[PDB]
Protein backbone atom coordinates (compact mmCIF):
# COMPACT_ATOMS: atom_id res chain seq x y z
CA UNK A 1 0.00 0.00 0.00
CA UNK A 2 0.88 3.70 0.06
CA UNK A 3 1.51 5.29 3.49
CA UNK A 4 0.36 8.82 2.54
CA UNK A 5 -2.70 9.95 0.58
CA UNK A 6 -3.12 13.62 1.64
CA UNK A 7 -6.86 13.73 2.29
CA UNK A 8 -8.81 16.87 3.19
CA UNK A 9 -11.45 16.07 5.84
CA UNK A 10 -14.64 18.12 5.93
CA UNK A 11 -17.96 18.13 7.77
CA UNK A 12 -20.56 16.62 5.43
CA UNK A 13 -24.08 15.31 5.98
CA UNK A 14 -26.83 13.80 3.83
CA UNK A 15 -29.93 15.95 4.28
CA UNK A 16 -32.31 14.50 1.70
CA UNK A 17 -32.84 12.21 -1.28
CA UNK A 18 -34.38 13.47 -4.51
CA UNK A 19 -37.66 11.79 -5.45
CA UNK A 20 -39.26 14.00 -8.13
CA UNK A 21 -37.73 16.14 -10.88
CA UNK A 22 -39.93 19.13 -11.72
CA UNK A 23 -39.81 21.77 -14.44
CA UNK A 24 -41.49 25.11 -13.71
CA UNK A 25 -43.33 26.45 -16.76
CA UNK A 26 -45.62 29.52 -16.75
CA UNK A 27 -49.28 28.64 -17.19
CA UNK A 28 -50.71 29.32 -20.64
CA UNK A 29 -54.00 30.48 -19.07
CA UNK A 30 -52.53 33.07 -16.69
CA UNK A 31 -53.51 36.75 -17.06
CA UNK A 32 -49.88 37.82 -16.56
CA UNK A 33 -48.77 35.37 -19.26
CA UNK A 34 -47.26 36.75 -22.51
CA UNK A 35 -45.20 39.18 -20.43
CA UNK A 36 -42.54 36.47 -20.25
CA UNK A 37 -42.91 36.12 -24.02
CA UNK A 38 -41.95 39.77 -24.47
CA UNK A 39 -39.08 39.41 -22.00
CA UNK A 40 -37.75 36.31 -23.79
CA UNK A 41 -38.02 38.05 -27.16
CA UNK A 42 -36.07 40.97 -25.70
CA UNK A 43 -33.42 38.52 -24.46
CA UNK A 44 -32.34 38.14 -28.10
CA UNK A 45 -33.57 41.43 -29.57
CA UNK A 46 -31.48 43.57 -27.21
CA UNK A 47 -27.77 43.89 -27.98
CA UNK A 48 -25.33 44.53 -25.13
CA UNK A 49 -22.38 45.65 -27.24
CA UNK A 50 -21.68 49.28 -28.14
CA UNK A 51 -19.63 50.96 -30.88
CA UNK A 52 -16.15 52.45 -30.88
CA UNK A 53 -15.84 56.09 -29.82
CA UNK A 54 -14.67 58.62 -32.42
CA UNK A 55 -12.84 61.79 -31.38
CA UNK A 56 -14.40 64.91 -32.92
CA UNK A 57 -11.62 67.23 -31.72
CA UNK A 58 -9.01 68.70 -34.04
CA UNK A 59 -6.49 66.11 -35.21
CA UNK A 60 -3.54 68.31 -34.25
CA UNK A 61 -4.95 68.83 -30.76
CA UNK A 62 -5.44 65.08 -30.37
CA UNK A 63 -1.89 64.40 -31.62
CA UNK A 64 -0.26 67.08 -29.44
CA UNK A 65 0.49 64.38 -26.83
CA UNK A 66 2.18 62.02 -29.32
CA UNK A 67 5.84 61.62 -30.22
CA UNK A 68 8.35 64.36 -29.46
CA UNK A 69 6.13 66.66 -27.39
CA UNK A 70 7.25 69.69 -25.42
CA UNK A 71 5.32 68.58 -22.33
CA UNK A 72 7.27 66.34 -19.97
CA UNK A 73 5.68 63.24 -18.46
CA UNK A 74 4.63 63.67 -14.83
CA UNK A 75 3.96 59.97 -14.19
CA UNK A 76 5.78 58.16 -11.37
CA UNK A 77 5.20 54.63 -12.68
CA UNK A 78 8.15 52.23 -12.90
CA UNK A 79 10.57 54.92 -11.70
CA UNK A 80 13.05 52.35 -10.43
CA UNK A 81 16.00 54.43 -11.61
CA UNK A 82 14.83 57.45 -9.63
CA UNK A 83 13.93 55.31 -6.62
CA UNK A 84 17.39 53.76 -6.29
CA UNK A 85 19.42 56.73 -7.58
CA UNK A 86 18.00 59.25 -5.09
CA UNK A 87 19.75 57.46 -2.21
CA UNK A 88 23.53 57.93 -2.06
CA UNK A 89 25.96 58.16 0.88
CA UNK A 90 29.76 58.17 1.10
CA UNK A 91 32.35 57.76 3.86
CA UNK A 92 35.83 58.91 4.90
CA UNK A 93 39.05 56.94 5.42
CA UNK A 94 39.03 56.51 9.17
CA UNK A 95 42.43 55.35 10.44
CA UNK A 96 43.21 51.68 9.94
CA UNK A 97 43.98 51.18 13.64
CA UNK A 98 40.26 51.45 14.52
CA UNK A 99 38.57 49.68 11.62
CA UNK A 100 41.05 46.86 12.26
CA UNK A 101 39.64 46.11 15.72
CA UNK A 102 36.15 46.69 14.30
CA UNK A 103 36.87 44.00 11.69
CA UNK A 104 38.15 41.63 14.37
CA UNK A 105 34.92 41.94 16.35
CA UNK A 106 32.87 41.57 13.15
CA UNK A 107 34.83 38.42 12.27
CA UNK A 108 34.20 37.09 15.77
CA UNK A 109 30.50 37.66 15.09
CA UNK A 110 30.75 35.76 11.79
CA UNK A 111 33.61 33.90 10.10
CA UNK A 112 32.60 34.08 6.41
CA UNK A 113 31.62 37.57 5.30
CA UNK A 114 31.05 38.91 1.79
CA UNK A 115 32.50 41.98 0.10
CA UNK A 116 29.19 43.79 -0.43
CA UNK A 117 28.21 43.13 3.17
CA UNK A 118 31.62 44.38 4.28
CA UNK A 119 31.24 47.62 2.34
CA UNK A 120 27.76 48.07 3.81
CA UNK A 121 28.66 47.31 7.42
CA UNK A 122 32.05 49.04 7.64
CA UNK A 123 30.80 51.91 5.43
CA UNK A 124 34.21 52.35 3.81
CA UNK A 125 35.48 52.66 0.24
CA UNK A 126 36.62 49.44 -1.39
CA UNK A 127 40.01 50.93 -2.27
CA UNK A 128 41.00 51.50 1.37
CA UNK A 129 39.10 48.47 2.67
CA UNK A 130 40.97 46.02 0.42
CA UNK A 131 44.40 46.90 1.81
CA UNK A 132 43.50 46.05 5.41
CA UNK A 133 41.30 43.12 4.36
CA UNK A 134 44.23 41.56 2.50
CA UNK A 135 46.65 42.41 5.31
CA UNK A 136 44.55 40.64 7.96
CA UNK A 137 42.28 38.23 6.05
CA UNK A 138 42.34 36.25 2.80
CA UNK A 139 39.70 35.27 0.25
CA UNK A 140 38.75 31.61 -0.26
CA UNK A 141 38.15 31.10 -3.98
CA UNK A 142 38.03 27.30 -4.31
CA UNK A 143 36.45 26.38 -0.97
CA UNK A 144 32.73 25.76 -0.48
CA UNK A 145 32.35 29.26 0.99
CA UNK A 146 33.69 30.82 -2.19
CA UNK A 147 33.73 34.57 -2.88
CA UNK A 148 33.79 35.27 0.88
CA UNK A 149 36.71 36.97 2.60
CA UNK A 150 37.82 35.13 5.74
CA UNK A 151 40.53 35.78 8.31
CA UNK A 152 43.87 34.21 7.45
CA UNK A 153 44.59 30.96 9.33
CA UNK A 154 47.68 32.53 10.92
CA UNK A 155 45.46 34.66 13.18
CA UNK A 156 42.26 32.61 12.93
CA UNK A 157 43.92 29.56 14.55
CA UNK A 158 44.06 31.22 17.96
CA UNK B 1 -24.08 8.12 -46.46
CA UNK B 2 -21.67 9.48 -49.04
CA UNK B 3 -18.43 11.26 -48.19
CA UNK B 4 -18.96 14.97 -47.55
CA UNK B 5 -18.51 17.05 -50.69
CA UNK B 6 -15.57 19.44 -50.39
CA UNK B 7 -16.94 21.84 -53.02
CA UNK B 8 -20.23 22.47 -51.19
CA UNK B 9 -20.49 26.26 -50.95
CA UNK B 10 -22.39 25.90 -47.67
CA UNK B 11 -19.24 24.54 -46.00
CA UNK B 12 -17.14 27.42 -47.37
CA UNK B 13 -16.56 30.88 -45.93
CA UNK B 14 -15.54 34.14 -47.61
CA UNK B 15 -13.17 36.31 -45.57
CA UNK B 16 -13.62 39.99 -46.41
CA UNK B 17 -11.47 42.94 -45.34
CA UNK B 18 -13.01 42.62 -41.88
CA UNK B 19 -11.69 39.24 -40.71
CA UNK B 20 -8.41 39.67 -42.59
CA UNK B 21 -7.58 42.94 -40.85
CA UNK B 22 -8.89 41.41 -37.62
CA UNK B 23 -6.35 38.58 -37.63
CA UNK B 24 -3.54 40.84 -38.88
CA UNK B 25 -4.28 43.32 -36.08
CA UNK B 26 -4.40 40.45 -33.58
CA UNK B 27 -0.89 39.37 -34.57
CA UNK B 28 0.48 42.92 -34.57
CA UNK B 29 -1.10 43.72 -31.19
CA UNK B 30 0.36 40.54 -29.70
CA UNK B 31 3.77 41.68 -30.94
CA UNK B 32 3.18 45.14 -29.46
CA UNK B 33 2.26 43.72 -26.05
CA UNK B 34 5.34 41.50 -26.14
CA UNK B 35 7.48 44.57 -26.83
CA UNK B 36 5.83 46.44 -23.94
CA UNK B 37 6.60 43.58 -21.56
CA UNK B 38 10.19 43.43 -22.82
CA UNK B 39 10.62 47.14 -22.12
CA UNK B 40 9.17 46.68 -18.63
CA UNK B 41 11.62 43.86 -17.89
CA UNK B 42 14.55 45.83 -19.29
CA UNK B 43 13.82 48.94 -17.25
CA UNK B 44 13.20 47.00 -14.03
CA UNK B 45 16.39 44.96 -14.43
CA UNK B 46 18.88 47.49 -15.82
CA UNK B 47 17.57 50.26 -13.52
CA UNK B 48 16.41 52.73 -16.16
CA UNK B 49 13.58 55.24 -16.27
CA UNK C 1 -7.86 23.02 5.85
CA UNK C 2 -5.09 20.62 4.83
CA UNK C 3 -4.65 17.57 7.05
CA UNK C 4 -2.93 14.20 7.12
CA UNK C 5 -4.35 11.26 5.19
CA UNK C 6 -4.51 7.74 6.61
CA UNK C 7 -3.63 9.19 10.04
CA UNK C 8 -2.43 5.97 11.65
CA UNK C 9 -1.20 8.10 14.58
CA UNK C 10 -4.78 8.94 15.66
CA UNK C 11 -4.21 12.69 15.34
CA UNK C 12 -7.86 13.46 14.53
CA UNK C 13 -8.86 12.95 18.18
CA UNK C 14 -7.10 16.20 19.14
CA UNK C 15 -6.96 18.00 15.78
CA UNK C 16 -10.74 17.80 15.27
CA UNK C 17 -13.41 18.02 17.99
CA UNK C 18 -16.19 16.69 15.73
CA UNK C 19 -16.99 13.38 14.06
CA UNK C 20 -15.51 13.04 10.58
CA UNK C 21 -18.07 10.43 9.46
CA UNK C 22 -20.89 11.28 7.07
CA UNK C 23 -24.09 12.02 9.01
CA UNK C 24 -26.71 9.60 7.64
CA UNK C 25 -29.65 10.64 9.81
CA UNK C 26 -31.75 13.01 7.67
CA UNK C 27 -31.39 10.95 4.48
CA UNK C 28 -35.01 9.77 4.89
CA UNK C 29 -36.34 13.12 3.69
CA UNK C 30 -38.26 13.63 0.46
CA UNK C 31 -36.70 16.29 -1.78
CA UNK C 32 -37.84 17.78 -5.09
CA UNK C 33 -35.31 18.84 -7.73
CA UNK C 34 -36.99 21.78 -9.48
CA UNK C 35 -35.67 23.61 -12.55
CA UNK C 36 -36.81 27.24 -12.69
CA UNK C 37 -36.83 29.77 -15.54
CA UNK C 38 -34.19 32.48 -15.68
CA UNK C 39 -36.48 35.27 -14.45
CA UNK C 40 -37.64 33.29 -11.41
CA UNK C 41 -34.18 31.93 -10.59
CA UNK C 42 -32.56 35.38 -10.75
CA UNK C 43 -34.75 36.41 -7.79
CA UNK C 44 -34.98 33.06 -5.96
CA UNK C 45 -31.21 32.41 -5.93
CA UNK C 46 -30.35 35.88 -4.59
CA UNK C 47 -28.28 36.06 -1.40
CA UNK C 48 -29.64 39.45 -0.27
CA UNK C 49 -33.10 37.85 0.02
CA UNK C 50 -34.69 34.67 1.41
CA UNK C 51 -35.22 35.90 4.97
CA UNK C 52 -37.90 33.26 5.61
CA UNK C 53 -40.83 35.03 3.96
CA UNK C 54 -43.63 33.10 2.26
CA UNK C 55 -42.79 32.76 -1.43
CA UNK C 56 -46.17 31.23 -2.30
CA UNK C 57 -47.85 27.83 -2.18
CA UNK C 58 -47.95 24.47 -3.98
CA UNK C 59 -51.28 23.05 -5.14
CA UNK C 60 -51.46 19.34 -6.01
CA UNK C 61 -54.63 17.62 -7.18
CA UNK C 62 -55.92 14.86 -4.92
CA UNK C 63 -55.76 12.32 -7.76
CA UNK C 64 -52.36 13.62 -8.89
CA UNK C 65 -51.08 13.92 -12.46
CA UNK C 66 -51.11 17.74 -12.22
CA UNK C 67 -49.11 20.01 -9.91
CA UNK C 68 -49.06 23.81 -9.88
CA UNK C 69 -47.21 26.66 -8.17
CA UNK C 70 -49.22 29.66 -6.95
CA UNK C 71 -46.91 32.54 -6.08
CA UNK C 72 -47.90 35.29 -3.66
CA UNK C 73 -48.58 38.90 -4.65
CA UNK C 74 -44.96 39.91 -3.90
CA UNK C 75 -43.88 39.55 -7.54
CA UNK C 76 -45.01 43.14 -8.32
CA UNK C 77 -47.48 41.92 -10.98
CA UNK C 78 -44.52 41.55 -13.35
CA UNK C 79 -44.54 37.74 -13.72
CA UNK C 80 -47.29 35.10 -13.78
CA UNK C 81 -48.71 34.05 -10.43
CA UNK C 82 -49.49 30.51 -11.69
CA UNK C 83 -47.03 27.91 -12.98
CA UNK C 84 -47.18 24.21 -13.88
CA UNK C 85 -44.70 21.73 -12.39
CA UNK C 86 -44.03 19.23 -15.19
CA UNK C 87 -42.73 16.00 -13.66
CA UNK C 88 -39.86 15.11 -15.97
CA UNK C 89 -39.14 11.99 -13.89
CA UNK C 90 -41.83 10.58 -11.60
CA UNK C 91 -39.33 8.06 -10.20
CA UNK C 92 -35.76 9.28 -9.63
CA UNK C 93 -32.85 7.09 -8.58
CA UNK C 94 -29.31 7.71 -7.33
CA UNK C 95 -29.87 11.40 -6.53
CA UNK C 96 -29.09 12.80 -3.08
CA UNK C 97 -28.39 16.17 -1.46
CA UNK C 98 -25.41 16.66 0.86
CA UNK C 99 -24.01 19.69 2.68
CA UNK C 100 -20.41 20.77 3.30
CA UNK C 101 -19.06 22.57 6.37
CA UNK C 102 -15.66 23.11 7.95
CA UNK C 103 -14.48 21.25 11.06
CA UNK C 104 -13.23 22.67 14.34
CA UNK C 105 -9.42 22.73 14.25
CA UNK C 106 -8.83 23.06 18.02
CA UNK C 107 -9.06 20.08 20.37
Amino acid sequence: YIPYVKTIPKKTAIVGTVCHECQVMPSMNDPNYHKIVEQRRNIVKLNNKERITTLDETVGVTMSHTGMSMRSDNSNFLKVGREKAKSNIKSIRMPKKEILDYLFKLFDEYDYWSLKGLKERTRQPEAHLKECLDKVATLVKKGPYAFKYTLRPEYKKL
Amino acid sequence: KDQDDRDHFGKKRLDLAGPLLAQLFKTLFKKLTKDIFRYMQRTVEEAHD
Amino acid sequence: EVFDGNDIENNETKVYEESLDLDLERSNRQVWLVRLPMFLAEKWRDRNNLHGQELGKIRINKDGSKITLLLNENDNDSIPHEYDLELTKKVVENEYVFTEQNLKKYQ
